[PDB]
RNA sequence: UAAUCUUAUACUUAAUUCUUAAGUAAUAUAUAAUAUAUAUAUAUAUUAUAUAUUAUAAGAGA
RNA sequence: UUAAAUUAAAUAUAAAUAUAUUUAAGAUGGGAUAAUCUAUAUUAAUAAUUUAUCUUAAAAUAUAUAAUUAUAUUAUAUAUUAUAUAUUUAUAUAAUAUAAACUAAUAAAGAUCAGGAAAAUUAAUGUAUACCGUAAUGUAGACCGACUCAGGUAUGUAAGUAGAGAAUAUGAAGGUGAAUUAGAUAAUUAAAGGGAAGGAACUCGGCAAAGAUAGCUCAUAAGUUAGUCAAUAAAGAGUAAUAAGAACAAAGUUGUACAACUGUUUACUAAAAACACCGCACUUUGCAGAAACGAUAAGUUUAAGUAUAAGGUGUGAACUCUGCUCCAUGCUUAAUAUAUAAAUAAAAU
RNA sequence: UAUAUUAAUAAUGUUAUGAAUAAUUAUUAAUAAUAAUAAACUAAGUGAACUGAAACAUCU
């Protein structure tokens, strides 16, 4: 079994590219995941994702660049895990509404189904558990796939989903390939110190859930969309540069020929785009302990 | 080639400019009252 | 921290339902007495008196 | 999606109102059964993004000596005949019966861009079938264009012959031959056809107009990011054709500048070297976020997302690469240096 | 669905056992019904700008 595991670890995810018969196919690059299920999700666990186009309830675009991608079904995925008891992972699926893969768990006592975010090496046929509801010697608990309060995880262990409050769901490190690490634990204050994917070291409540391991689809980073069309399919409308506009529209607008107009890089609404911290003064993350690396 | 800007469809026109549409909203009510005060024969589509 | 803020989720009487008042049962908390166990202190049981029937949990917090 | 509509106190707001939440409205979609014609009422009980259907296998037909070769057939859609079971009406079986297209239904299955929402069964008792649309016009004299306007306007069928096709030719049937005619055809204009000898001498510039030696099957270099990308390569061949002899598809090679490329753009003078892009880089934001909107608020988008995400900024695929410089304007960290604004006792002239 | 529903009765047809259950008609009683409404004048909330100042910002 150990040998098999080792072999699996060794095996790298290939990067599929078609023959460059069109100039757009030249730079399309996607990771292959062959163990990743083929078919559909469970209709009882999906709801329609209703497209907004980046328009607010005013009808006005509030967030630019959002637009008409493919039709999409949202999968209700469990970021909570309040169930407890073993669960066999039936299959690992593609989720269009997030970068990570998702795993379909069947709970063994009941036969009831749920989706989780898939951990890195998780595979169909594996078994995981949840320990929100206490334990009912120790190392059997801590293994990639299962969730538990941070109070139960050994210091130094890499984890992915991280809650903020005890009663609350996993908010942090849910994207493809991401992960956090438990740095310290303070029982007296009821806080643990977690370093998040950015590198910030932050206080999190002790009873806050986390699931062990790294988020799956680590190779997602390297995928190269090959053509404009692909972005469009993903609901990403084109971004127009300030410099290509007129002063009425953007601070960078105007000028005969291309020119930054000796104006500090800034947004269309005038706030600075390089370096300027936007959360500042009184409002600020109290639980910040050690700051992120750059700014 | 411009000129043909009005592209009749009865549904759209009744729904947008119709009497019921006017009477349903406060602004619409104002308009109807205005037209009554002028003595217009036709208060809206 | 009962400052501020955040998030989640029984009967009787009197003017078919509603409301009041009395007591009694039920649960909780506070105070007092008695019995037992352990190291003047902690735990359990019984009795007396008082109070309650927007809440609970989580978080930030002068 | 919409709704002076709906929770002492739903929340917020100079008023108007706005917001989340319920309720109702809202087709462009979904909605039992049915020529062997069909009954929707009342009461009682407990679906589908796109796309393909190959290869194999099976059996059939011919050559040759069970096995090989070659060919077509292979999931469904009726009628006729002959059989066995309930009793001419039913059930199942066997045999017989073209082509290339199309339709619907069936099953199986490949791609990443991962593919709507919403209203149960049986039994008993029932049914007299409401309302409205229905002409004609609808690639137009009957709509939108001020006109009986060469413009704009959604869907299905669209006889054969021919062919890869809804190409192109004809046109069976149907429809139509018109609010201008009749003559004449000068100069001249428009839209065509032909042209000796020259072949770009024209002109800003081969603009315009010529120019196609198979549309099937072969054969196709350099260069290259290795993609018959270049390529529908040019040239060239096979079948057809020996100077008389349809229409339509198909019009060269090379160098340089600019931009990678397919795209988008000034509706009505500019389609480009401009925007976009895939990629590259910088940056803000830990979610009780950042960004945007919000007389401003609640609150919405961001997102049922969580730093491999999201917002902003520059550059704009890839290959070889990205030197030196924080003076200045910003941002950003560190302090000490250091001024000042409002806001206080009680007490002095 | 006020040629409404409920109750009460009365004549009527059916079923199961003089009494019980459902159906229709007829009288009596009970139970809700319909924001078409002025205009100017008055008070209050918010409150421009053009303009004038021979420019304009205090002011208007
Ligand atoms: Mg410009
Ligand atoms: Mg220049
Ligand atoms: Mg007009
Ligand atoms: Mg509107
Ligand atoms: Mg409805
Ligand atoms: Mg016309
Ligand atoms: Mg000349
Ligand atoms: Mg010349
Ligand atoms: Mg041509
Ligand atoms: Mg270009
Ligand atoms: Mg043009
Ligand atoms: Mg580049
Ligand atoms: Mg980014
Ligand atoms: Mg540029
Ligand atoms: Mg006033
Ligand atoms: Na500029």
């Amino acid at each position: 079994l150990i040998k098999r595991r080792r072999k699996l670890s060794k095996e790298v995810t290939q990067m599929k590219r078609l023959k460059p018969v069109s100039p757009g196919l030249r730079w399309y690059r996607s990771p292959i995941y062959p163990y990743l299920y083929k078919g559909r999700p469970v209709r009882a666990l999906t709801v329609v994702r209703k497209k907004h186009g980046g328009r607010n309830n005013s009808g006005k675009i509030t967030v630019r660049h959002q637009g008409g991608g493919h039709r999409n079904r949202t999968r209700l995925i469990d970021f909570n895990r309040w169930e407890g008891g073993a669960q066999t992972v039936q299959r690992i699926e593609y989720d269009p509404g997030r970068s990570s893969h998702i795993a379909l768990l069947k709970h063994n006592t009941t036969g009831e189904l749920s989706y989780i975010i898939a951990c890195d090496g998780l595979r169909p046929g594996d078994v995981v558990e949840s320990f929100r509801r206490g334990i009912p010697l120790s190392v059997k608990t801590t293994q990639r796939g299962n969730c538990l309060p941070i109070s139960m995880i050994p210091i130094g262990t890499i984890i992915h989903n991280v809650g903020i409050t005890p009663v609350g769901p996993g908010k942090f490190c849910r994207s493809a390939g991401t992960y956090a690490r438990v740095l310290a634990k303070l029982p007296e204050k009821k806080k643990a110190i977690v370093r998040l994917q950015s590198g910030e070291h932050r206080y999190v409540s002790l009873e806050a859930v986390a699931t062990i391991g790294v988020v799956s689809n680590i190779d997602h980073q390297n995928r190269s969309l090959g053509k404009a069309g692909r972005s469009r399919w993903l609901g990403i409308r084109p971004t127009v540069r300030g410099v290509a506009m007129n002063k009425c529209d953007h601070p960078h607008g105007g000028g005969r020929g291309k020119s930054k107009s000796n104006k500090l890089s800034m947004s269309p609404w005038g706030q600075l785009a390089k370096g300027y911290k936007t959360r500042r003064g009184k409002n600020q993350n109290r639980m910040k302990v050690k700051d992120r690396p750059r700014g | 080639s411009r000129g043909n800007t009005y592209q009749p469809s009865t549904l759209k026109r009744k729904r947008t400019f119709g009497f019921l549409a006017r009477a349903k909203s406060k602004q619409g009510s104002k308009i109807l009252k205005r037209r009554k005060l002028k003595g217009r024969w036709f208060l809206s589509h």
